[PDB]
Parts: structure tokens; sequence; C-alpha cells
């Protein structure tokens, strides 16, 4: 669940229960990661650790 | 109510122990109360898929009916010195709220 | 602050080897022969009459490895490894010339350690700093002289380069580092002329106790006020100590005096 | 920011009487992403004034010392607690009581009557050694004031301010693990 | 320039990563870039 | 120390990287 | 009691002119014996497929710690 509504992940430490992750529903992290891979690595080669 | 609201989950028994180090400048005191997990919603998210509850919400409605289920509370700084440690209370080492015997 | 070597004398590696690998009956650090039993008396007499010769190779190598430990060329936990390696090499190529060279090396390293028991970086920093300004070449010269005097007279102070800037630190394990490059870059527009960054303010506060500056200039005025503030701080420390010690025959009293005092 | 840094507030360990590392004052800090440069200047000036106050408070109260946090403190540096003079009065005169009892008298005690003398003892119950060791809370807060580290971690690794790390012993400089 | 403090705190238009970080940290990163590579954890602005 | 103890030593001189190598900027919407 | 000089007794070089050095064993000095036994050639048959009992290959090193 990326940039969703109620399903929000948290990385908050035990100190203050203050979540370090904010999602805006106006940001596309899936497409951002796809573009990041396509620009950094030669995506034409298949990898099996992740799909 | 000027405060930092912290919600610590409680398994349905026993006790619990919060909080790491901090500076504690201009501190004012502690306010403590017990709420039910079924009734407290999620704070950060705009939605709560796991809420499934209506009626009074103690967390954000000012409806605290479970304050009577506290036996005692103990406060220590650096896990060695009790905050009211200058022999202030009748009970030397902790705040007692209920005594049965 | 751990002891680098076991010997009671950090210097004199030969003395340290004496302490480590010699019997505690020949050493000195500061009875009634004749009534002893026959065996002890005869053994001592024979040893005295015909002394037993021994090889001073292990002692020499131990002194060398102690010197290396003191120099920090060899870590504490690899002293035995280096000792064994040196023994193996010396035994492989043992000769009278090699023993003489070992003795010469021990003497030289002992002398160097005794003699030994930042300035070049400051010289490079001054060289890269321009030496001519259009607002009076006397305040800058006297300030440079004061800086050199204070860095020389400071017991444990370091000047070093970190990338494109030069830093000045008051102590090895302290928390007072001054970016000299940026401090002088800020001071340059206003040698002979509130508007100073905390870095150059700290530099001025550090150099004030160790300073020829004309009092008419802005830097002269700033140095005079910093000297006055530092003297006020010392006298205030003395008064605070006196008042607190008298008032202790409460932390609240310390709170009150510090609040009224700052 | 290197020019105006957040002070390193120390942490007190009230079992060994010494500071246990230091960390930046991340609790007393004011948000300014909602403020324009007019108030940014004010906040920066306030932080600079706070740093100046901390530096002068260090100069006034902190005793000079080579190490940042000596785990074991010299006896004279530690502020010993003052002790009053103890006055004690000898109640009975043993030799005269023994004489009276030997001459056939029973004394049932509760100045008595037979003792004209009256002696008092005054002494100071000082400890044998002047308690060298840790630091109390009062002296700790007096001396280990928050530190302002202007240019942070610039230079060789041995020049860094150690003892800011919570788990670090000065003797045999290294980090103590599990 | 009413957003320069923000664009400098979040390195959008401020100073390069080689010279707003601690010089010791830069030395560490350049020493251990062969295997540990701290370099990609910091953003440096690019201003036209 | 010098932080040269943390880098591979190609003989004697350490295999240090560039001073300005730290930092990155990779961001484009297309 | 000074002037009583006792010269030191150094040890000869571990690798001298007469030293014979074999790896993974303490060095030998002066003379030794090297055996070119043909029976050892039967332990390295991989090297002696085409070698008769007169043009064989052997190994000097005779230690049970390693295979021939």
């Amino acid at each position: 669940y990326y940039n969703s509504g109620g399903n929000l992940g948290v990385l908050a430490g035990q100190s203050s229960q203050l979540n370090a992750v904010v999602d805006l529903q106006d940001r596309n992290t899936e497409l951002s990661y796809q573009m990041l891979l396509a620009n950094t690595t030669d995506r034409s080669r298949y990898f099996s650790m992740w799909n | 109510l000027s405060a930092a609201n912290m919600l610590y989950p409680i398994p349905p028994n026993a006790t619990q122990l919060p909080i790491p180090s901090r500076n504690w400048a201009a501190f004012r005191g502690w306010s403590l109360t017990r709420l039910k997990q079924r009734e407290t919603p999620a704070l950060g998210s705009p939605f709560d898929p796991y809420f499934t509850y209506s009626g009074t919400i103690p967390y954000l409605d000012g409806t605290f009916y479970l304050s009577h289920t506290f036996r005692k509370v103990a406060i220590q700084f650096d896990s060695s010195v009790t905050w009211p440690g200058n022999d202030r209370l009748l009970t030397p080492n902790e705040f007692e709220i209920k005594i049965s015997v | 602050e751990a002891p680098r070597s076991l010997g009671p004398a950090p210097s004199n590696p030969s003395l340290q080897a004496l302490f480590q690998s010699q019997p505690s009956a020949e050493q000195e650090w500061h009875g009634d022969f004749g009534s002893q039993p026959q065996a002890n008396r005869f053994g001592a007499i024979l040893e005295a009459v015909v002394p037993p010769r021994s090889d001073p190779t292990h002692e020499k190598v131990l002194a060398i490895v102690n010197a290396l430990l003191e120099t920090q060329a060899i870590r504490r936990d690899e002293a035995g490894q280096m000792y064994t390696a040196l023994l193996q090499r010396v035994a492989r190529y043992n000769s009278v010339n090699v023993q003489g060279n070992l003795d010469r090396l021990i003497q030289d390293v002992k002398e160097a350690l005794a003699q030994r028991e930042s300035v070049v970086a400051l010289n490079a920093f001054l060289s890269t700093q321009p030496a001519v300004v259009e607002r009076g070449q006397e305040n800058y010269v006297a300030f440079v002289s004061a800086l050199k005097l204070m860095v020389t007279e400071a017991p444990q102070s370091e000047v070093y380069q970190a990338g494109p800037s030069f830093f000045f630190q008051t102590s090895r394990h302290g928390s007072q580092t001054v970016n000299l490059s940026q401090a002088f870059d800020n001071l340059r527009p206003l040698w002979g002329v509130s508007l100073l960054t905390p870095n150059t303010r700290l530099l001025l506060l550090l150099i004030a106790p160790f300073t020829g500056i004309s009092r008419d200039s802005y830097l002269g005025h700033l140095l005079t006020l910093y000297r006055e503030t530092i003297g006020n701080t010392r006298v205030d420390e003395t008064t605070y100590n006196e008042i607190t010690e008298v008032s202790r025959a409460d932390a609240s009293n310390l709170q009150a005096t510090l609040n009224y005092l700052l | 920011s290197k020019e105006i840094p957040t002070p390193y507030v120390w942490t007190f360990q009230p079992q060994m009487g010494a500071a246990a590392g230091a960390s930046q004052d991340y609790s007393t800090r004011m948000n300014w992403f909602s403020a324009g440069p007019d108030m940014i200047h004010d906040v920066n000036n306030i932080r600079d004034a706070q740093n100046r106050i901390l530096m002068t408070q260090s100069a006034i109260t902190a005793t000079p010392r080579n190490l940042i946090d000596p785990r074991q403190w010299a006896a004279h540096l530690i502020k010993q607690p003052v002790v009053g003079t103890t006055h004690v009065e000898m109640p009975r005169n043993e030799v005269l009581e023994q004489h009276l009892t030997s001459h056939g008298a029973q004394i049932a005690g509760g100045r008595s009557s037979f003792n004209p003398l009256q002696t008092d003892f005054a002494f100071h119950a000082l400890p044998s050694r002047p308690r060298h060791g840790g630091i109390g809370s009062r002296q700790f807060v007096e001396e280990f004031v928050p530190a302002v580290y202007l240019n942070p971690y610039s230079g060789p690794p041995d020049s860094y301010p150690d003892q800011f790390i919570r788990h670090y012993n000065v003797y045999s400089n290294s980090v103590s693990g599990y | 320039p009413s957003m320069l403090p923000q664009w400098s705190y979040m390195h959008i238009a401020g100073q390069d990563a080689s010279e707003y970080l601690s010089p010791g940290l830069v030395q560490f990163a350049q020493a251990t870039e062969s295997y540990f590579n701290i370099g990609n954890k910091f953003r440096n602005p690019t201003v036209a | 120390y010098n932080y040269a103890a943390l880098a591979p030593r190609q003989g004697s001189r350490p295999m240090l990287s560039q001073w300005s190598g730290i930092g990155t900027h990779e961001m484009h919407g297309g | 009691f000074d002037e009583i000089h006792v010269p030191p007794r150094y040890a000869a070089a571990s690798a001298g002119r007469n030293s014979i050095r074999y790896s993974m064993l303490p060095p030998l000095y002066d003379t030794t014996k090297i055996y070119l036994i043909d029976n050892k050639s039967s332990d390295i048959q991989t090297l002696n497929y085409q070698n008769d009992h007169s043009d064989y290959l052997t190994t000097i090193v005779q230690n049970s710690d390693f295979t021939p």
C-alpha cells in the first residue's frame, strides 16, 4: 500500500510514536521507483530477487 | 490541553513501561488514562479500515470511563531515582492509586 | 590514556626491556651473606667467580618492540607477533654486524624518544592567506603575530587542513574548533574600519587573552571589549565560587545566583 | 548549521556519578518552516544568544580540566558536604562511681550529686579520606553545562570530541560493546 | 527570496554536499566509498 | 588517524575517492 | 667489581652458508640425505604413464603429512 489512505506504513521510533512516513495521494512512488530503475540500471536484463 | 499525546498498547493483562531519554525542559506534569483499543481510531491516516466502531470515542471526545482501573504508577529518572524521591509520599517508592488489603 | 607499554618508564625502551625481561635481583628502582646454606653460598660463589655469558638478542629485540609500541608504529595486541617476527629475522641473518646495528638502532631510538618527550600547517595557512590589505598593514600583522604566539604557547592545540579550509582546535578532545579561513575572510573587509559571525567571534574571544593592536581601529575596540568581558567573567567566577561556598554553610540558591548573575 | 549549532545537552548517570554521553538538544527546538525571513532572523539571533549564554555559563561555573568527563574525580575538585561540630557530654565519672560502689553504695541513674566535675567533648566527624570519586547531581548540573560545538567533527578522527558517545571509556580509548 | 531559508535547510538551492557536511564525514565517505558508499545518502543542489 | 586506515592501500598511497564525489542529484519527471 | 668483562654468546644464523632450508620444517645444517627411491614413483603414476623403470619421475619430499 503506497500513497494510499488508511493503509499507511510507519517507521516511527519508540521515542514519541511520531511517524516518519507521510503520504499525500498526490505522489506516485511506484512510478518514481520504476523511473529510478530505468535510469540507473539496464532494466533490459531480468532479475529474480525482485520481479 | 497542551500536551504530547502518546498511546501505548496494553496486552490484556499486567503492566507496561514507556519512554526513552529527553531534555524535559519546561515540563509541566503527567496526565494518564486508559482507553479501549476497539474504540481509539488511527491518528495519522486519513482513514481507519480497522476502526469498525461508532459511538463515543474516549481519545478525542473527552469521555474517560476507565480511569478507575489503575492500581499504581511509578515514575523514575534514569531508572535509578524516583522523581518524588525526597520522601514526599506515604508510599516511599511509587504513587499508589488503589489498595485492596 | 592507557599505558602504551608495561614498563614503569614510558621512555627508555632499553630500561623497559630491563624491567620486563630481567630477574628482579639485578634491577634497581628507587641478607647477611655467609650465614646462608652451603648450596646457596656455593652457587653464588661459583656464579661470581665464573660469570655465565648470555645472548643479548631477545633483550635487544624486546627493547626495539617496546620502542615501536611507544612510537605507535605497532599496536598493543600485535606486540608479540612483531616480537616473534623480529626474532625470526634476526636469527635468520644473525651476525656481529647485525648485533652492532641493533645496538645502534636502540641507542638512536632511545635518544629520539628522549628528545621528543601544527606550526607547519599554520605556516601554510598564512602563506595561502594574502599578506597585503588596503586598510592598514599593522592590525593584520599584529593579529597574525598574536595568533602565532597563542598557537605556539598553547600546550595541546592543533591546526590542520580539512578540504579547502584551515581549522584551529583548542585541544585534542575538546569542543572548540575555529574555522580560520572563514574567520579571516570575514575579518578582511574590516581590519582598519554585531556584524561578525559566531566563528570569528569565537576566534576573537580565543585570541584576546594572547594579544600591539591599535585601539582606534574597530578590531582594537573589539579586542579591548573582549578582554574586559573575559576579565569580568573571571572575577564573576571568583565571586560566584565565594558566594556559593559561603551559602552552603541548595540547588535553588545556585539557580537564583546564576540568574541574578548572568 | 555549523555557524549556529544546537547545544549538546549532557545526560546524567546517577549510579557512577558521571555523564553518560551527550546528544544535541532535540527537545527544546522551535519550528520555523512557517516563518519568513523576518522571523527567521529573530530565531537565529535567539539561538546565537542562547549559545553565547551557554558559553559564558560554562566559563563561569565549569572548572578547568583537560578531559571533558573525568570518570574518577580528584578529591579537591569534588565539593565535600560540610559537617557541624558534635558536642557530647560525659554523663558519669567512672573512677568516682567505682570508688563509691566499692565503699558500699548503689547508683541508679536515669550532674548527678557526687561528681563535681563536668567535662565536654567537641570534635569533627570528618571522613578519613576526602571521598574521591563520582559527582553528585548538583555539581554535575553546575559543571557539565550544555556544550556548543561550533565546527562539528572537522579534522582527524582522534581530534573528535569523544565522551559525547554514550558507551565510550577514556582508558584504552574504544567503545565498550556487549 | 522569501523561501531561501527553507530551500537551504532542505538542500534545494543551498550549498554543495561536499561543503555543508562535516569535513570529517566527507573524508569518511571518500575513504569508504569502495565498499560502503555514504555518498548517495546526501542531496546537493543544482541551481541554474 | 587520517581515515586512510579505512581505505584500501594500493601499495602505500590509499585509494581515496574524490572530495566532491559525495552527494547525488537524480530527479526528473520523464 | 668492574673490569670483569664477559663477552656475550651469540647464536649462529638460522639460515647460514651451510643451511639447508625446506618449507614447513625447521632448517637443516651442514649435510643431509636425499633419497631418489623409485618406489615413490609409483605414488605419482599420473606423471609416469609413459615412463619405464629407467626413465621415471620421483619426489624428494618424503613426509606423511601430504600425499606424494
